[PDB]
């Protein structure tokens, strides 16, 4: 069984993924969410695609939390506020 | 029959993992009954150290470490010294010259070999170091079938350069030949490393012209030797080389694939590859052992509004992954101008694990000069995997000696 998976690149807190693409064979769902102190403020970002290795992990990288999470669901790479 | 051995002058001491720096028992050409004496276990591999030139007419520091080693590898295998140190304490054209009787003196042992105890020569494994190296080549073209493996420590070059396959080592001297160039700083035929590729497989480690932690003055030409021993002590994890044009190409980091054989592993743990040219193959490696560091190539296009270009400027970039970091990375980029893409390589000895943040930083009357880029992509060679980090917010704004600009990982694509 095959996933339809979002693949957008590093998209802001309210903004959903339009774009879709079947992954290859073997592949997973995937969100990387960012949370940290910007130029700006407080900003809170969200990438997806297709992925041949997920490992879930979450990881404050010089004062930003980065969220890794893995699905085998179809279209279920979607941000913990969005679902 | 040992009247017909008499004279063969270079002596081939078979060494335990017990006894490693001493030539305690001798396998004597043409007296079987010293095989037997010595342990030779003729169900295993075995290996042939052929040492280079010593003007002090002794062991170097190398040969109980590469013996040693060997056996910790491979401990049920069969470790000869070919002691030539009478040839090779001379003149070097002269010890160069003795190549060709080294070579038949070794050939003619191993041919001994095969006909006395019906040996194969396909589990011979001979190592040659500087003229070392060229008898072994020489000796693998004299052997009865072809040898298994020849692996050319820093071949010389001085009268090798320019020589003719058959007064040197070359790809035709065993079935696999691969060889590590460390030293070929110099003109062509005064390098004390060969140029020229020699083998099957040619390693290249640092464009090959000289070592880190070199510029004790055999420090770069001794390195082959410890690349080797480095791989033998660390099967698991050895340092991967890639095929490239051009050392200037490798720089650039324009040759980091692995598709059809266009890498391979450094030392024992080589794919044997063989292939229609000499492949000239690049790698980066550390000071000292462990060698391996991770190869990246780093593609960044400087967008702005305004024209400028700026020479010879200075960078550091910070890389951010699961396992660990390896912060403030220094690099310098002959130009750089608005609305390019520049592509470059970049190593760390650091296991980062999967990226995930990227920082870079430009290093400094007048108001900072300064480009906005919104993507940076990144090529992992040994992951073989395509990396995309693009910035938190709209463009991240990279100004000369001000804060570093912050990317965050947006796409994988593994390329197998
Ligand atoms: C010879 O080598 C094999 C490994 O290939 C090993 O199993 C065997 O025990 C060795 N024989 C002797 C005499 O040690
Ligand atoms: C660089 O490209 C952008 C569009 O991608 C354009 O608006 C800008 O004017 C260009 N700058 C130069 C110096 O050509
Ligand atoms: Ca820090
Ligand atoms: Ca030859």
């Amino acid at each position: 069984v095959l996933l339809r998976c979002y693949t957008c690149k590093s998209l802001p807190r309210d903004e959903r993924c339009d774009l879709t693409q079947d992954c290859s064979h073997g592949q997973t769902c995937t969100t990387l969410i960012a949370h940290g102190n910007t130029e700006s403020g407080l900003l809170t970002t969200h990438s997806t695609w297709c992925t041949d290795s997920c490992q879930p992990i979450t990881k404050t990288v010089e004062g930003t939390q980065v969220t890794m999470t893995c699905c085998q669901s179809s279209l279920c790479n979607v941000p913990p506020w969005q679902s | 029959q040992r009247r017909d051995f008499i004279d063969i002058e270079s002596k081939f001491a078979l060494r335990t993992p017990e006894d490693t720096a001493e030539d305690t028992c001798h396998l004597i050409p043409g007296v079987a009954e010293s095989v037997a004496t010595c342990h030779f276990n003729h169900s295993s591999k075995t290996f042939m150290v052929i040492h280079g030139w010593t003007v002090t007419g002794m062991y170097e520091s190398w040969v109980p470490k590469l013996v040693a080693a060997l056996y910790k590898r491979e401990p049920d295998s069969n470790v000869i010294v070919v002691d030539w140190l009478s040839r090779a304490q001379e003149h070097y054209p002269v010890s160069a010259g003795y190549t060709k009787l080294v070579g038949q003196d070794v050939a003619r042992f191993i041919n001994w070999m095969e006909e006395e105890f019906n040996y194969p020569l396909d589990n011979v494994h001979l190592l040659g170091y500087s003229l070392g190296a060229h008898a072994a080549g020489i000796a693998g073209s004299l052997t009865n079938k072809k040898v298994n493996r020849i692996t050319g420590l820093d071949p010389a070059g001085p009268n090798f350069e320019y020589a003719e396959a058959p007064s040197r080592l070359s790809p035709d001297d065993a079935d696999f030949v691969d060889v590590l160039h460390t030293f070929t700083r110099g003109s062509p035929g005064r390098s004390i490393g060969i140029q020229k590729p020699v083998g099957h497989v040619d390693i290249y480690p640092n464009g090959g012209t000289f070592q880190p932690g070199c510029n004790l003055v055999k420090c770069s030409h001794e390195r082959s030797i410890h690349l080797f021993i480095d791989s033998l002590l660390n099967e698991e994890n050895p340092s991967k080389a890639y095929r490239c044009s051009s050392k200037e190409a490798f720089e650039k980091g324009l040759c980091l694939s692995c598709r059809k054989n266009r890498c391979n592993n450094l030392g024992y743990e080589i794919n044997k590859v063989r292939a229609k040219r000499s492949s000239k193959m690049y790698l980066k490696t550390r000071s000292q052992m462990p060698y391996k560091v991770f190869h990246y190539q780093v593609k960044i296009h400087f967008s702005g509004t305004e024209s400028e270009t700026h020479t010879n400027q200075a960078f550091e970039i910070s890389l951010y992954g699961t396992v660990a970091e390896s912060e403030n990375i220094p690099f310098t980029l002959p130009e750089v101008s608005t609305n390019k893409t520049y592509s470059f390589l970049i190593y760390t000895e650091v296991d980062i694990g999967e990226l995930l943040m990227l920082k870079l930083k430009w290093k400094s009357w007048w108001s900072s000069p300064g480009f906005a880029i919104q993507k940076i992509r990144v090529k992992a060679g040994e992951t073989q995997k395509k990396v995309i980090f693009c910035s938190r917010e709209k463009v991240s704004h990279l100004q000369k000696g001000k804060a570093p600009a912050v990317f965050v990982k947006c796409h994988d694509k593994s390329l197998n």
